């Protein structure tokens, strides 16, 4: 009875051209980068809440699917009482962060401008997921990270802030006209120790390294055979992906066990910035050992620990198991080459284990990268750039074809 | 205590040996795509700050 | 099933620290 009262989009009365798909991304692309400055009416953009909020409760009901609380099937009619509830939880979410967002610190007024801009990418996503090439909720995260890389990256604010300088007052400071001045005599730059924070442009090249690694596990993956039932030998393939997971939720577990943990030493005193977050988050020092020992050991192994972990539950919850994804290949009648549906379990189940730990153990360490080189993504999320490039450009490919 | 980790090296040592692996010619398109990006996000970006700056007191001229 | 809850309560928080 919901699901009839809000808006779907219709899909397109026929087939489009890639000419047409292509320029209905200029329009939601301009859209949402014209969205993600204006300030809304406190006597602070259109974009503050951004798609996150849908996404999130599109992991709270995707985990509210596969922990089996609410039941899922692959038949048309109770993924069409589904498909709605997401999108309806997709429309309360962004009301609660309407409330959750002002209340933590004119309002109503505010709420309603949130709820709307939360409301208006739904419909520019869904546009895209039918009128495009990919969906959209990921087009955003590529549109407001490329950007912010390329303006703090070769933008001209080297003058203030952590991001470049090296000088102790005001002075001339932009990132091209410090190559201009850093030519003539010392750059100052080697394999040392050094003065530290200094600027970023040299860390820049660092941060195109990750990006220059990332791609590399970003093709990696193992490949099944997959022939269909009743086709002479038609070859598809199943691809099981190094990293799985999208590696998404084991970095928001990352960030929730932070969360919890700093929030109950500020319930302890009503019944510690030094002892308690002194062995748990990092030193920020650009140094191995350091000073202190003691802070780069139990920093490191418990992040890829509780990294994996979470990796390896994941699975057990959102489909992609084992026993979930032959399910999900009986139903569209597919098989191993040779072998009984059953055996699938066992012949792609030692696949999939591995590489849901794995994964979040390469990512652990790849967060450590990220931080130890102090790089100007300074976040795991290089990656999130380049896995839908990949995607991006594959289209680019399907439709040239 | 460490029992399981010399066999989950050993395990996780496969996946390696098994998978794909790229080679240049999919390591061009992963570095050429990174290009593609980069020269649409810009040009907004810029233009939304410049509005700004100079409607509360005029310090750059736009 | 416990450490699963537990998953789903951690979920939980992450909304709880959007603000």
């Amino acid at each position: 009875p919901f699901c009839v009262i809000l808006p779907e989009i219709q899909k397109p009365e026929r087939k489009i051209q890639f000419k047409e798909k292509v320029l209905w991304t200029a329009i939601t692309l301009f859209i949402f980068l014209v969205c993600c400055q204006i300030p809304l009416f406190g006597i602070g953009t259109l974009m503050e809440l951004g798609i996150s909020p849908i996404v999130t409760s599109g992991l709270i009901m995707q985990l509210l699917a596969g922990a089996k609380i609410i039941e899922v099937g692959d038949t048309p009619k109770d993924r069409a009482l589904f498909n709605g509830a997401q999108k309806l939880f997709g429309m309360i979410i962004t009301i609660g962060q309407s409330i959750v967002y002002v209340m933590t610190g004119i309002c109503l007024l505010i709420t309603i401008q949130l709820f709307v801009a939360g409301l208006i990418v739904l419909l520019l996503d869904e546009l895209l997921q039918k009128g495009y090439g990919l969906g959209s909720g990921i087009s955003l995260f590529i549109a407001t990270n490329i950007c912010e890389t390329i303006v703090w990256k070769a933008f001209s604010p080297t003058t203030v802030n952590t991001g470049r300088g090296m000088e102790f007052e005001g002075a001339i400071i932009a990132l091209f006209h410090l190559l201009a001045t850093r030519t003539d005599k010392v750059r100052a730059l080697r394999e040392a120790f050094y003065r530290q924070n200094l600027p970023n442009l040299m860390n820049l090249i660092a941060t195109i390294f990750v990006f220059a690694v990332v791609i590399y596990f970003q093709g990696f993956r193992v490949d099944l055979p997959i022939k269909s039932a009743r086709y002479r030998g038609q070859y598809n393939t199943y691809p099981i992906k190094l990293f799985y997971t999208s590696n998404i939720p084991i970095i928001l577990q990352s960030a929730l066990v932070s969360n919890l943990y700093v929030i109950s030493q500020m319930l302890s005193a009503r019944f510690p910035v030094g002892g308690l977050c002194h062995y748990l988050s990092p030193p920020e020092s650009f140094g191995s050992v350091l000073e202190d020992p003691v802070h780069a050991v139990v920093y490191i192994v418990f992040m890829l620990g509780s990294c994996a972990f979470f990796s390896k539950t994941w699975i057990e919850v959102s489909g992609s198991s084992a026993k979930d994804v032959a399910k999900q290949l009986k139903e569209q009648q597919m098989v191993m080459r040779g072998h009984r549906e059953t055996s699938m379990v066992h012949e792609l189940n030692r696949y999939i284990p591995t590489a849901a730990a794995f994964g979040g153990l390469c990512i652990g360490a790849l967060s450590v990268l990220a931080d130890f080189l102090g790089a100007i993504g300074s976040g795991t999320g290089i990656l999130l750039a380049v896995t839908i490039i990949y995607q991006y450009f594959e289209i680019f490919v399907k439709e040239q074809s | 205590f460490v029992e399981p980790s010399r066999q989950f090296v050993k395990d996780s040592i496969r996946l390696v040996k098994r998978c794909t692996k790229p080679d240049r010619k999919e390591f061009q398109k992963i570095a050429m795509a990174t290009a593609i990006g980069f020269a649409i996000m810009g040009f907004i970006g810029f233009f939304v700050k410049l509005i700004h700056i100079p409607i509360n007191n005029i310090i750059v001229g736009g | 099933r416990l450490l699963l809850l537990l998953v789903v309560s951690n979920l939980l928080l992450c909304q709880g620290v959007v603000s």
